[PDB]
Formats: C-alpha cells, structure tokens, sequence
C-alpha cells in the first residue's frame, strides 16, 4: 500500500542511488521533473516508492543516512542527485568507523535520532505505510552498524509494519577491510532478530559473477553495483507496477518464510553485463548466476519466487517453470506444497527485451553464513582486532553471544534438510 | 266344504259373521326406566369430553413444538455469541500482549546501549 | 270411540299423508276442511266449519312434514299437530331413541294428549312408522314406551314398513329393525307389517309401472290401511273397536303380525273392463302374488283368517265362494283353531284417488291373516343382521350415540326367541 | 342441511377453484351475479354450498387459506375470482414450507386462529351446519400441515359436526421434492383420527388417467385438475341437487363406513378428458378409471356408492349395477348385505349427456398407503431429510409414532379380507 | 421475497462484479440504472430495490480489506449502478491469512458492514436469505467471511445463508498458505452456513482450455464462466418462472443432512463464439470434463440431483434426455434418497456478455448434485494441510496475529470428521 526507503552507509548509498535511477527511469522520471514516457501503467503504483510534492515533481520516499559527508555529495553531485528531498540527507560529519560498534553505539547513536525524526516524517506522512526497506553493507560500520540500529529502533516504533533489507554480505576478495567478518557477524545477528525478510547480496557472488562470467578484469564498485541495481528492480517489480498480483510485501513475506527466523533469500537474475524463456529459466536457476555465493545444490529450496519481464507468452513460462521442478525435482522440499510461484509483468527493464529475476529461501544459504563465521572464529579465535571494539565500549562476550546465535541459524537451516 | 255360519252383529252400514268350517279339535311397561336414557346421555358426554380433553392433549403440545424451537434458537444465538466474542478477547489478550512481548525484548537490548556507552565514558 | 293417528318418520308420514287423503275422499271432506257421530271415529269436528284429523306427525327433519303445510290439505290439519325437528335422525335407531329423540319427545307426547283431551273415551292409537330408518325405528320405539305409561289400557296398533333391498334401503337398515321390534314388541298390541318389496312387486305385476315411486307405493298402501280401519270410522260390524282387533287376529299376546292382502288392484285405463266376481276377488287373496309381506303360507300354517269385503256384496256369495276356496285349495289351519273366518262386509263402495293409478271398483276384499309363515320375513331380516354383527359391522355409530354393545345382543336374542315361538306354534 | 367449505394450500386452492366454477355454472351462477339458466331445480339445495348476501348475488360459503399470497390472487385474478367474499381470503404472507411442520406448527399456528375466526363466522351464521369439507395436498406443507391442523382445531370446536376431506395423496411422478412421503405420512396419521370421511385423490392415478388412458402428452396440473373438479361435482351431487335421497352427509358417512378408522374412499369417474350405461358401469368400476392408484382387484369392496347423471332410464341401471356385483361377485364382501347402492340425478355435468361417479370404500386402498410408507421407511430409514423438521421443533419419534399408526391402518385393511 | 448479495474479498467481489453485470444484461438494466421495462413503481424485484424514480440499485454490499478492487467498480461503468455506501473498502490489506481477517484487521471494519447490510435489509418486507460470495483460500476471503457469517447468524436467526466458495487450485495462482486458510474458515463457517456451492477454480480454468481454447485464461476469463453458473442457480427466483421452481425446494432436495452439504456445480453448453440438442446438453452434465470441482462421481454415489434447464426446452425432451442419462451411463443413486433429479425450466434465453467469449445459445442445463465424491476435494485440501502443519510450516504468522495453536488442530479435527461423515453416507 506504500513504503519508505532508508538508505544508509557508503555501500548502502551507492546501491540505492543506482536502484533509484533505474526505477526512476522505468517509471519515466526526470532528474526532478515528472513523467516523460509514452507508456501509462508506471503511475499506477508509483505511489509505493514516490511521496509527491510541489506542483508536478515526484520525489522518492528516501532517507539518506551516513556518518561522513563525501558519499552523499557523490550522489547529490551526479546521477539523479537533484531528486532526493534536500532535508532528507542526514549527514554524519564525525568519524565513520569501518567498525560496527562505532556505528551501533558511539558515533551512530549520536545521529540515529535525527534520522529517525525524518523516517517518522515520511512514514507518518504516508497514506498507509506498508513497511520500510533498507540498503547497506554488512561488513564495515556506518551502514552495518547504524543500520542494524535504525531497524532495531524502527521496530519498537513500528512493530506493526514489516522490515525489509538488502544487505551486502562481504568477503576477502573485494573489501575495504580486515575486520568485516566481525562487522558481518555482529549484524547477521541483528538482522535475524529484527527484520522479516532480507535479500543477501553476496559481494563474493557478485565478483565471481563479473570474472568467472562477464569478461571484466578488475571490477569497480561500478560494473558490479550495476548487478544489484538490476536485481533490486527485479525483486520489487510487482509491488511497483501492474495489477497481476498486488504484493503487500507482507503477503510476500507470509508466503516466503516458513520459519520466523527471518530466512534470507538469495536472489538471482536472467541476462547480464554493462534470451529464449527456456534459456531464461535454466539460467535464472543456475548457481553460477545466484546473487549469493552458494550452489543451491548443496541444500534445498524452502520456497521460491520468480518474476519475468517483457511481452512473452506465459503459456511457455508455467511450463518451463514446472519443468525445472522436475529435472531438479529432489531440491524442492516436498513438505510445503506449491512452494514455487511465478508472475509476469510485461514492461522490459534497461536495454533487455526479456528478463527474469529470482527470489530463493534456500538452506544452501547456510554455506554463506558458515563461511563468514569461518573467518570469524579464525579471528575471534585468539581475540584479534577486538580491542578496536572493546575500547569503544563493547563487551568481550557480545561477540561469542553473536557468534553463537549465528551458529544456531546455520544449524537450523542444516536441520531443515529434514523429511 | 258345506258351511254352518253363525251371525254376530248386523249394523247399519254392515253385516259381520263367524263361519267355522271344521271344529278346532285338541284340548308392566313401567316408567322408572328413563334413567336409561340419561344412561346414554352420560356415556355419550364421556365418549366426547374424553376425545375432547384428549384433543386438548395434542393442543398444548403445540405450545411445545412452537417452543422447543424458539427456545432451541436462543440456545444457539445466546451461546455462540460468547462462543465468538470470548474467543476474541481471547484474541486481543493474546497479541495485544505479544506485540508487547516483542517490545520489552527490545527496550532491553536498548537499555543496554546506555549501560554500555555509560561504560565507554569510563573505559580508555 | 275416538282414534288418534301418530305418523312418525319420513315413511310413516308420507304413508300417512296419502291415506288421510283417501279417508278424505271416502268421507267427502274437501281439503279446506268442511263436508257438505258415524265418521267421528277419526275426525274432531273443530270450530263451526272444519273437520281436522285426530292426527299428529313427527319427523326429525322438516322437509317432509314441510310438504304438508305447503300442498293442499295445508288447511286440513292444525298447525300444531305437525311437529318437526330440525336435525336429522341420521339413519340409526341409536340417534332417535336416545340422542336426538330425547329432545323432541316431550313435545309430541304433550301434543297427542292435547288431542286425546278433546275425546270422551278415546280408544287407542294408530301408529304408522318405518321398520328400518332413523327416527322411524328409534323415535317410534321411544314414543311407544312412553305411550304405554301415559295410557295404560288403550291399545296401540302399529303399521310397520318392513324394508326391502331395491326400494332403496340403507346398509344399516337390518340393525334398526331388529332393534326397535325388540323394545317395541312388549308395548304394542297388533302390528300390520307392510313389506315394501311386496307393494313394489304389485305395482309391477299389476299396475305395470316400470319404476314405481313412493307416491306410487303409498297410494296402494293407502288403500290397505283405509280397508283395515274402514270398519270403525263407518261402524259396520267386525273390528268395530280396538280390543276386537287382536281379539280376532292374534290369539297370542306376542303382538302377532297379521298378514295383509288386498283384493282387486287393477290399473285404470283397464277401468271400464269387467267388474270382478265376488268369488274371484277372494280367490286372489289366497295368492302369494297378491300378498303384503313377501313370503308364502302354503308352507306355513294359519292361526286366524279375517276377510274384509267392501262394497256391493251379499253374504250368500261370500259363503258359497269360500266353500270352493276350501274345496279347491290349501286350507292348512293349525292344530287348535276352528278354521277361522270372521267376515265383515262394509257396504261402502271403495273410493280411489282421482288422478291415481288404480280404478274405481265395485267390491274389494281385504284378508287379515295370522300365519306362522309371516316369520319367514322375521328370519330374512335376522340373517342379514347376524352376518353384519358377526363383525361389529357398523355397530360403533350406535355405541357412538351411547348405546350398549349388548343391547344389540339382548335384541337379537329376542328375535331368536320370537322366530322360535312362531315356529313352535306348528301342529 | 348446510355445509362450509375450507380450501387451503396451493393445491387445495387450485382444486377448489375448479370445483367452485364447475358447480357454480351447474346451478347457473355469474362471476358474481345470481341465476341465469332455464332450469329451475338448481336453487333447491343451492342452500348447501351458498350462504347468500346483498341484494341478488350468491357467494359460496368458502374459506381460502394459504401461507403465501400468489396462489389466491391466482384465483382472484382469473376464473370465478370475483365470487368469493373478500375478507374470506386468509393470506399467509410468510414462508410456506413444502414441509408439514412449518404448516402444522411454526408458520401455520401463526395463522390458524384468523382462519378459525372466519370459519366460525360462516358456521355460526349457517341455519344448521351440516359439517365442513376441506381440500388440500398431503405432500407439501401449507395444505397438508395447516390443513391437518385446521381440522384438528375444527373438531374440538365442533365435535358435533362431521369432517369431510378431499386429499390429494402425492406421487413420484408429477413432482420431485425429496420430502413428500414425510408430509403425506404425517397427515395420513392426522387424517385417520380427526376426519369422518376422506376421498383419496391419488395424483399418481390422475397422471395415469391422462397418459395410460388419454394421450395427453404434456400433462398440466390444469388438465388433471380438470379430473378432480369433475369427480368432486359427482361425489357431492345429491347433497346439492334433487329430492332423490337428501344425504345428510352424515347419512353418507354412517352408511359408507363400517369401521371408525375413517376409511378412505377411492372415487371414480365415467367419461373423461379436455356412453351407453352398460358401457358406463363397466367403465366406472374399472381400475384404469379409479381416482386412487390401486386396482380394486387385490382387495375387495367394503361398501360402494354410485351416482348417475342425465336423462336415462334407471330400469337399465338397477340391472347393470346388480350385474357388476355378479360378474365380479367375489369382490364385494358378503358380511355387509346391500353394500352397493345407487342414485340417479338427471341434470347433466359440463358437456357430457351421460355420466356417473363412484365412491368406494375398498381395502385395496391399502396398496396406496403401503406405497407411501414404502418410500417413507426408505427415507426415515437412515433419518433423511429429517433435520428439516427436527430444527422446526419436532421430535424424532413423532415420525416413528406416525409411521407406526399408518402401518396399523394398512394392517386393519389387510385384516378385513376376512370371512 | 428479497435476496441480499454480500461479496467479500477480491475473488468474491470480482466474481460478483461480472455476475451483477450478467444479471443486468438478463433483466435489461442499462448501467445508467433505469430499465425500459414498463414499471417497478415485483419478481425482477427479488434481487433489485427500485430506488428513487429512475434507478434500480442491486441489493448488494461489497467488502474487501484493500480498496483497489472495490475501486474498479466505482471507476468502470456500473459506477452508477450501486449506492456509494454499499461499497466498503478497508485500506490496510488482509495479508493472505485467515488470522488477519477474522481477528486483527477485520474486527475493525466488521461493524461497518454489519450495519450497512442491515440498512439494505431494512427496506425489505420479508427478506429471505443471503448470498455470500467469497474465496476459500485467501486473506479476507476466508477470515472476514467467517466472521461476517458468525455474526450474521446472530443478527438474523432463521434467514438462510447461501455461500458460493471458490475452492482454490495450484495453477490459477494460489499461495503457499492457502490450504490453512480454507481448512480454517470452512470449520467455523460450516455450522453457520446452509448450503454451499463450491466452485473449483481448476475446473473452470480447465473448461476455458478444453472448450474456449484460451491458452492463458484470466480471472476476467474465469469469472465470466462462473458469472453464468451463478445466474442459472439464482435464475429460478430472479425472473419470475411459472412452469418452474425456486431454491428452497432445490435447497430441501440438495441437503439431507446438518452438514451444510456442498453441492456440485456443472454447466451445460460452454461453446466459444466465432444449436445443441435438449438431449445432448444434459449428456454433457454427466461428464467429468464439464464439472465445477475437479473430481468424479462415477466413483462416489449420488444423494440428490437437480437439473436446471434454461431456454428453448420442452419437458418431452428432458424426459428422454434424463431417462437415457441412466439407461447406459454412470447410474449410482444411494440406499435411501429415492428421488434426485428435480427439474425445472426457466424459459428465459441464456443471455451472454456481448464482447464475451461464449456465444448466445438456445438452451442450457445446470445440474446441482450432492455427491459423496465432492469429498475428494475435501481430502486433497486436507493432505496439503496435514503435511505442512506437520512442521508448523507457517503457523506462526497466525499465532502472531493472535490465534491458538490448537485452533489449527480443533479445525483439522473437524475436516477429518466431515471427510468421514461424507464417506459414511455410503450404502
Ligand atoms: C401435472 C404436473 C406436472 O406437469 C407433471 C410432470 C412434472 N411437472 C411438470 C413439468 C415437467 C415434466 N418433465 C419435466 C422435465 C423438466 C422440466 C419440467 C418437466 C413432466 C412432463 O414431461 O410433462 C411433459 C413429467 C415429469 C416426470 C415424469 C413424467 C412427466 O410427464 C410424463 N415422470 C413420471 C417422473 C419421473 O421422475 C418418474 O417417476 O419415473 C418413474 C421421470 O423419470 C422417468 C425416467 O420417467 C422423470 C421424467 C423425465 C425423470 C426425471 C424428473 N422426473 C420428475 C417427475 C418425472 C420426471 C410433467 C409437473
Ligand atoms: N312404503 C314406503 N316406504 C318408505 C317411504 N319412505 C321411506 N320408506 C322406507 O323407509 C325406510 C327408510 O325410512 P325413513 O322414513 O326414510 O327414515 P326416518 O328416520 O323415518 O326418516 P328420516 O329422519 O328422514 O331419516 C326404507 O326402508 C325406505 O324404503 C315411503 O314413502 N313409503
Ligand atoms: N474464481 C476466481 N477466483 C479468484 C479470483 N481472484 C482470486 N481468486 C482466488 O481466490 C483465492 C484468493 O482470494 P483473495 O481474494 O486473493 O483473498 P482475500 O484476502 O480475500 O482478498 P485480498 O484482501 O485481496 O487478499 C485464490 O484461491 C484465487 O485463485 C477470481 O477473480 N475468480
Ligand atoms: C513483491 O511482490 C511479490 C508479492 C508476492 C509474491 C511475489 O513473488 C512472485 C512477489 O514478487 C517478488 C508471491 C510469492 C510467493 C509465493 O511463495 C512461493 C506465493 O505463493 C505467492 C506470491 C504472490 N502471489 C501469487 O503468486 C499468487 S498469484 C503474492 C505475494
Ligand atoms: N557491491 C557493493 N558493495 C560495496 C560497495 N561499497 C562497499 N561495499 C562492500 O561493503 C563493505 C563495507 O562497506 P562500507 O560502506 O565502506 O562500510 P560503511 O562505512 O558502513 O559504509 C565492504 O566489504 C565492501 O566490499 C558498493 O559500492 N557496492
Ligand atoms: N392435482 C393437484 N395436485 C397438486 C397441485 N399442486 C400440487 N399438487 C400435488 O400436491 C403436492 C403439494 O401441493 P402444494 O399445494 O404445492 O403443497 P402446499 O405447500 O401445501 O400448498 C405436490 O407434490 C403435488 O403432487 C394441483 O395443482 N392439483
Ligand atoms: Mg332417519
Ligand atoms: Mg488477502
């Protein structure tokens, strides 16, 4: 019915600013100006991402949070920078961190309020707030730490409404840092408690996805962000578009998540870089094409959701779809009946005549988590860089206590390869 | 047979007479019983005031079906009204204090931000 | 001296109606009432013009009694000698004797006394009624009981219309008849039975009427009645009084039921044929074909014979015709009884209804005979009855008015006795 | 001496409205107006069916009862609609049923009184009330149910007077309606206790009379009702006509019914559809011509009554009649002497130069009852549509208790094939 | 007399919309409101309330917990058809779980509806029952419906309720949690509802592929076909009829037992635009391929059949159509319902939507049958349910609105019972 978008922390901000300028140009929106596109649909559900202001004009429900200038004035001065409402930019000023605690306790809580006082403004403004979605990094601090807090402070203020996040789960290849496992594990914990669904964009997949499969030698944060931006348009489509379904996003949740421990979706995409239907599915359900670094093979699908894009006959889709869950019949749990559903919206993405996107609650996502607690226990082992948090005011055992919660999550997933 | 006839009486408008033909040869209505007519009269008021106070039998058995229904209805109405509403204060009490079993488990990892930042203004 | 008529019940009334008419034609009373002792026997010279019968008519529906106060003779009776009951008898003794009878019974009984009140030395009652039929059996019986109380000695003379299959009965007839004739027998002195079968039969053989009416029947019964009374409204020796009735026909208290036989019933249009002979009319009398209870007495025995001749007739003949009736027939007089024959001639020529079917005659015989074979009728009723009551057939409608189941038993039980008494008079 | 006519329930009302306009036109009566006919008799016993009012005019002693508008205004607006006294129409308004209990308890007893208050106002008006005669269906409710009740409530208020009915015992042909057996069996019970005579018009026969012997392909309720209408004029004839008999109707009862258990007459007719005398009787005593679905062959006649119509010699009738009970001599019980009587009125019916009608107390009527208790016990078997009554306030065992009374009736008839 | 429509929930509404449309095309009401059909100053009155001096307004109320769909009505023509009030909308959605609509989110609106339906039955002298159209699976559709109906049962004691459920099928997209929703409502709702016309979405979609030849059948595609089945079931009391019959009789026939029994729906001739025999259309009805709930009754037994013909038919024909739909077909009528096969003809031609996919026909059958095999649907739901609940699958989202764990048990417990009752009706 209507959703606000929080977008915090260098990585978060980057992603979101690409998100925005993809969908904005899908609905047909100027840098500021309103509609320009000989389509019509667009404006049906434009409502959901776009609180509108003075005259024509269209402005995205968006709160931009960060603990240091730069990366905001990177947006402001660039793509669709004139778009976001000016006092919707919540500057940090201070140190950032690249350290959870800073963002979740000392330098973060410093701000939080000032953000929360503007999320309040957009949400309390909304005709019927559906929920918030948030974008950020899991490793490093001002997105992972402030975020996990924004949400922890968003629920409580709206237990009512549901929580949605795109969280970029990081890796050794492609990092700002040593310390992330720490930051990741400290969030993954926070995530599993206060959100309802999270999309795991694994940077590791994204990388493998640009070098194993995309000719690109050293990937920027650019061609690479590029992938998320496309996947995110994909995931959201049928909230913001047609009259196929309607997708309360609550509906999306209460249909995708069997078990309260907010299970993390690994997304996927169809065509890529910067298409026959059979050749679309077999690709969208290929591991080498997942947005999270797993191989949905070691482990099964709890529930799946696939959403296709472009004027193609769904005669062929139902049929291709049921056909994947046949040549792969064993890897869809058989205790949840029709646990793969499909939808068709026929308004193409960027270039791209065909396309699909894929959302998957898969126990194989365990492989991801295990591999971040892997380099975690290897570090917190002999209490490595820990004195970076110790001193900012954290307890020794808040790490074990997080490490151990996460370990559980791994072993509930590992459980649901049941019978 | 050759007759021998003796004449009795010779009126003005008639004659009678005996004629033997062959000598023969050989050698309380009481009133009391009308009490037997009010003996009917009171066997016939029985007959009736029976199969009358016997159709007065089936009579207010009508008062009965026309009741075991109406009474049967208010037993359903005024029974599954609180078989609803008392499963719906049952509901409120269950979430209305579970949305608050969510809140107090938060305000706790919260009153914990303060009690370990008022420990960072004590540390290094 | 005086002689009241009571006609109870549709049949009784209709019969009564068409024999008062014949009394009137015989004595010359134009309907209004006036004629231009002797025949005082039956009429009470009321007011200074009129002649009013000594009659009372009761029925439990109007309807029939209504036709009297509508058709001429409408001026013949006193308004009060015609009593009518509103609710019908419904064709069962039970009703008339108890339920519906009770109600009117005290009215009648009063009115008949009003009538016998202007009578210095009243003689008896003629009672005309139906054997089967609702009030006819029921009321009659009741009337008669109470008569027996109110009038001690005074003879009662019943003229029963014994019923037959064709001239339409009712299923339940048999009951009714057995019922009354029980209760009514110890209270009545002499009873002229009239078999409807017989009459109808005579109207077919003799009159040649294919479909004989009541009004057709009645006319012929009208005559038999006139001829039996005759003797006392004219005064012409024999049966000149009521005692003298059972005095001559029944030797046995058991109400005996004399056989009626009429003489020359011949259809007008055969009128101006020959006048029949003094001998011949007699000779018809001793004929089954001309009887008045369907039976035969060439099988039973005679216990008193009475010949009632009317008209121009001299004894000399009667005698010398009887002679040859004895010489040419089945005498059969029983064991211990002369060989009867009390013969009365009433010089009065026998008048017949003008638009009637029979013709003016010269001389008519009458024949009142008490035979043991008259109980062949007694039995034919009884069988019908026996075989219904075997199954309580209709019993209930009577138990329904409020009778006893055993008043049916205790009445059959009587017929069985009488059926045996009659047969026990044999040699 | 004088009779009032109750006519209740859709079927009841249909039948009676045909009855009325047949007899009315026999006596010579206008829609309202009085006499028009060069006959004279007519008016003799016009008394018996016609309480008279204002000026000329002739109005039938009739009470029209039903639990729903329609079918009355079907009469009001149609044949002799202007005839019946306006506040002699007792509407229902409510649901009807097609369900005894509705009419005999809940929706019925709701009215009863207001009908009973008008029957009172006709009977109490009558010079000398002979009794009531009523028409209705035995399957279905507002006739069979309210009816059986009217009468149960009429006796009691007049034990005195006798009860007469025309009851149409319903069939599997000519209507589906899974329940009637129930309604029928629930009435037959009622009937056997509180009426004195009932004519059983078996719809099953009626059908067959129109199809087995008539060629009438699309059988209306219409033609088929035309059969009853004729049978009824015949049955009644010598109450309402001549001076042959006079027919107290009590007389008719106390002559036709040997056994208190109100024995039901199956009627019969002579010529039909919409004649020699021999050819009349041999037809009036044919099974293929009976108004009730029997074959008076399996079972004998207890008592018979036949009434003829038209200027024909009864010389030939006495003779034809005695001649049936001779070539069929065995099938007239011999423990009841002259148990078949005849009557002749010479004023023809509708068209029809000759005609006869036949009333028969026949133990073969058992074949009818058995066959309703046949589909009854087949249903009440496993307590079928019974909850339709249960809920309206009736007891389970009131069905067994009726089923069992009826079964007795069958076995008292079956008994009176004795010796 | 009068007959209110309640359409709750997306499916219910969208079905409702395209069969009020059909009602309107049948009775000749131009969207505008007014009908050139002569007055309304009854009959066409069963479903419409002749409002003001021009218009015809349905006796309808539409509830749903999102606007969106309800919104489509007050936007597309017919926008002038309803009163503004009779369209109620809920702002916050149902979220696809019984728990929500029955307790959390419903509580809120429920009082509004309940009020407005009463406003509507207030101008109704002798209102008859309710038609309730809703989804089996689906958020408000199960949840709200259920609540509505409980409360209806209280506010309107007798007045029957007639539910039209849309039983759900895998392809025409369900939702994981569907199974729960359906088992849940049908439990609570069952003791409060009188007769329920199930419609299997599968069936319909299936018929649109076999017969209509539409590769990708829309809701708007389906609804149209359901629009008709509904019209033909109501029909009877919608147009007058004469030469035939209302539900209430068809109702007494279909449901022999407490348990709300769920009649099968079959339509007659679905033939795509761009005349079949009276016999043949019938023959179609007794065909798995043409049914309304995917299953088969050449495996179950019948406990009542109802055939509803519409249009150019004569009984002489239906007679032989049926008789032969027995002589050599899938017979099976059970131990104790001698009847089955009620039959009426609603002469009014089977008017189909103008740009629709089906064509104007001459005559159409409708067949409403209560079979024990209809419980083969009952089970196929249950298994899906059993095997999810085995692990608490999604339970929590319901315990989260505030339900009991055991209201899931205590409702399965009923299906098991009903699944047994049905099977227990066997010979
Ligand atoms: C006199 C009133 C009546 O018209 C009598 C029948 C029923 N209706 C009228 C309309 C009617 C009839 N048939 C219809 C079919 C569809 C819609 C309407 C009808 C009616 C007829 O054909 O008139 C021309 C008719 C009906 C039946 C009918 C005959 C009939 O007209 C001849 N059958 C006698 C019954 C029936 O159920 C039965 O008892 O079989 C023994 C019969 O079963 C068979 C195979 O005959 C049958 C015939 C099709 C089958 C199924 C439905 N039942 C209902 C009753 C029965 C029918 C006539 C009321
Ligand atoms: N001879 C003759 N017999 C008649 C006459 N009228 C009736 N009956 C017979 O009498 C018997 C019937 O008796 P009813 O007089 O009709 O019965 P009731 O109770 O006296 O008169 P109701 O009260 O009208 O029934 C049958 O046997 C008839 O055959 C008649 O006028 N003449
Ligand atoms: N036959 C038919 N079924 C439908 C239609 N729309 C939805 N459904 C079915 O109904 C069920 C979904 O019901 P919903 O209306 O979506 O549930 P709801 O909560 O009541 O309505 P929402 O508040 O919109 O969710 C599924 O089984 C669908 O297949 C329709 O238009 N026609
Ligand atoms: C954001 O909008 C979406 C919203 C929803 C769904 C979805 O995935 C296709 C979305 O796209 C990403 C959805 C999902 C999943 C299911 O579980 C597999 C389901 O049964 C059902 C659905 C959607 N409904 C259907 O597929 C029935 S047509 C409803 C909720
Ligand atoms: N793919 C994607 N990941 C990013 C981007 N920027 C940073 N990251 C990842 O997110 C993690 C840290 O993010 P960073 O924003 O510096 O932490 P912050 O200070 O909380 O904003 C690292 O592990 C990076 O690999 C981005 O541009 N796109
Ligand atoms: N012949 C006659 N019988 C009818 C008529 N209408 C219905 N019936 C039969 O009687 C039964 C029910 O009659 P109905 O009047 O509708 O019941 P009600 O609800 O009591 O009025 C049906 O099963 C038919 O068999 C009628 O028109 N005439
Ligand atoms: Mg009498
Ligand atoms: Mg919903």
């Amino acid at each position: 019915r209507e959703i606000v978008h929080i977008q915090a922390g260098q990585c978060g901000n980057q992603i979101g600013a690409k998100f925005w300028e993809v969908i904005s140009d899908e609905h047909g929106i100027d840098p500021t100006g309103s509609y320009h596109g000989d389509s019509d649909l667009q404006l049906e559900r434009i409502n959901v991402y776009y609180n509108e202001a003075t005259g024509n004009k269209y402005v995205p429900r968006a709160i931009l949070v960060d603990l240091e200038p730069g990366t905001m004035d990177s947006v402001r001065s660039g793509p669709f920078g004139q778009i976001f409402r000016p006092d919707n930019f919540v500057f940090g000023q201070s140190g950032a961190g690249n350290n959870w605690a800073k963002g979740h306790y000392t330098e973060g809580a410093e701000l939080v309020d000032s953000v929360l006082d503007v999320v309040r403004k957009e949400s309390e403004s909304c005709d019927c707030l559906q929920g918030f979605q948030l974008t950020h990094s899991l490793g490093g601090g001002t997105g992972s730490g402030m975020g996990t807090l924004l949400i922890s402070k968003i629920r409580e203020e709206y237990p009512d409404r549901i929580m949605n996040t795109f969280s970029v789960v990081p890796s050794p290849k492609v990092s700002d840092t040593v310390v992330e496992p720490y930051n990741a594990t400290l969030s993954v914990h926070q995530l599993v408690e206060n959100t309802d669904e999270t999309y795991s964009i694994d940077n590791e997949a994204l990388y493998d996805i640009c070098f194993r499969t995309l000719k690109l030698t050293t990937p920027t944060y650019g061609d690479l962000n590029h992938l998320v931006s496309a996947t995110m348009s994909g995931v959201t489509t049928c909230l913001r578009f047609p009259g196929q379904l309607n997708a309360d996003l609550r509906k999306l949740a209460v249909n995708m998540v069997p078990f309260p421990r907010l299970h993390f979706f690994m997304p996927g995409f169809a065509p890529l870089t910067s298409l026959t239907v059979p050749e679309l599915t077999q690709q969208m359900f290929d591991s080498k094409n997942m947005m999270a670094a797993c191989d949905p093979r070691h482990g099964r699908y709890l529930t799946v959701a696939a959403v296709f894009r472009g004027r193609m006959s769904m005669k062929e889709v139902d049929e291709q779809m049921l056909n994947v869950q046949n040549k792969n019949s064993s890897y869809f749990v058989e205790w949840i009946p029709n646990n793969v559903k499909t939808a068709v919206c026929d308004i193409p993405p960027r270039g791209l005549k065909m396309s699909a996107t894929f959302i998957g609650n898969s126990t194989a996502i365990q492989e991801l988590f295990k591999r971040i607690s892997e380099q975690f226990t290897a570090m917190f082992r002999r209490k490595a860089f820990l004195h970076w948090y110790t001193g900012e005011g954290m307890d020794e055992m808040e790490f074990t206590e997080a490490e151990s919660n996460m370990n559980d999550l791994v072993s509930e997933y590992q459980q649901y390869q049941d019978a | 047979a050759d007759m021998e006839v003796i004449e009795l009486n010779k009126c003005t408008s008639g004659q009678s007479f005996e004629v033997i033909l062959k000598p023969p040869s050989f050698d309380p209505s009481l009133e009391e019983i009308q009490k037997k007519l009010e003996a009917a009269e009171e066997r016939r008021k029985y007959q009736e005031a029976e199969l009358l106070k016997h159709l007065a039998e089936k009579r207010e058995h009508e008062r009965e079906v026309i009741q075991k229904a109406i009474e049967e209805n208010n037993n359903f109405i005024k029974m599954a009204k609180e078989k609803l509403a008392q499963k719906m204060e049952s509901n409120k009490e269950n979430r209305e204090a579970h949305l608050a079993a969510m809140l107090e488990r938060l305000q706790e990892k919260d009153k914990h931000a303060e009690e370990v930042r008022k420990n960072k203004e004590l540390k290094e | 001296r005086e002689c009241i008529s009571i006609h109870v019940g549709q049949a009784g009334v209709q019969i009564g109606n068409a024999c008062w008419e014949l009394y009137c034609l015989e004595h010359g009373i134009q309907p209004d009432g006036q004629m231009p002792d002797s025949f005082n026997t039956f009429f009470s010279e009321t007011g200074a013009g009129k002649h009013v019968p000594r009659a009372v008519f009761v029925d439990l529906e109007p309807t029939v009694i209504d036709e009297v106060r509508t058709g001429t003779y409408r001026q013949l009776f006193h308004p009060e000698q015609l009593i009518t009951g509103k609710e019908d008898a419904a064709n069962n003794y039970a009703r008339g004797h108890y339920t519906i009878g009770k109600e009117i019974i005290d009215l009648v009984l009063d009115r008949i006394r009003k009538l016998a009140d202007q009578c210095t030395g009243l003689q008896g009652f003629l009672v005309f009624h139906s054997f089967g039929g609702g009030t006819g059996s029921g009321f009659t019986s009741l009337l008669m009981e109470r008569l027996s109380v109110d009038y001690g000695k005074k003879s009662k003379l019943e003229f029963s219309i014994y019923p037959a299959p064709q001239v339409s009965t009712a299923v339940v007839e048999p009951y009714n008849s057995i019922l009354t004739t029980h209760t009514t027998l110890e209270h009545s002195d002499c009873a002229f039975m009239v078999d409807n079968e017989a009459i109808y039969d005579i109207c077919r053989r003799n009159l040649d009427i294919e479909r004989p009416t009541y009004t057709n029947l009645n006319r012929l019964i009208g005559q038999i009645v006139s001829s039996i009374t005759a003797s006392l409204r004219f005064d012409g020796a024999l049966n000149v009084d009521l005692t003298e009735f059972q005095t001559n026909l029944v030797p046995y208290p058991r109400i005996h039921f004399p056989l009626a036989t009429y003489a020359p019933v011949i259809s007008a249009e055969k009128a101006y044929h020959e006048q029949l002979s003094v001998a011949e009319i007699t000779n018809a009398c001793f004929e089954p074909a001309n009887q008045m209870v369907k039976c035969d007495p060439r099988h039973g025995k005679y216990m008193a014979c009475c010949l009632l001749y009317r008209g121009d007739v001299v004894p000399k003949d009667v005698n010398a015709a009887i002679a040859t009736i004895k010489t040419k027939r089945s005498i059969q007089f029983v064991d211990w009884c002369p060989t009867g024959f009390k013969v009365g001639i009433n010089y009065q020529p026998p008048t017949v209804v003008p638009g009637g079917d029979l013709a003016k005659v010269q001389r008519a015989v009458c024949m009142l005979s008490n035979t043991t074979a008259i109980a062949e009728a007694w039995a034919r009723l009884d069988h019908k009855f026996d075989l219904m009551y075997a199954k309580r057939a209709f019993v209930h409608w009577y138990v329904g008015e409020g009778m006893e189941e055993g008043e049916f038993s205790e009445a059959r039980e009587d017929m069985a006795a009488l059926e045996k008494d009659y047969e026990e008079v044999g040699i």
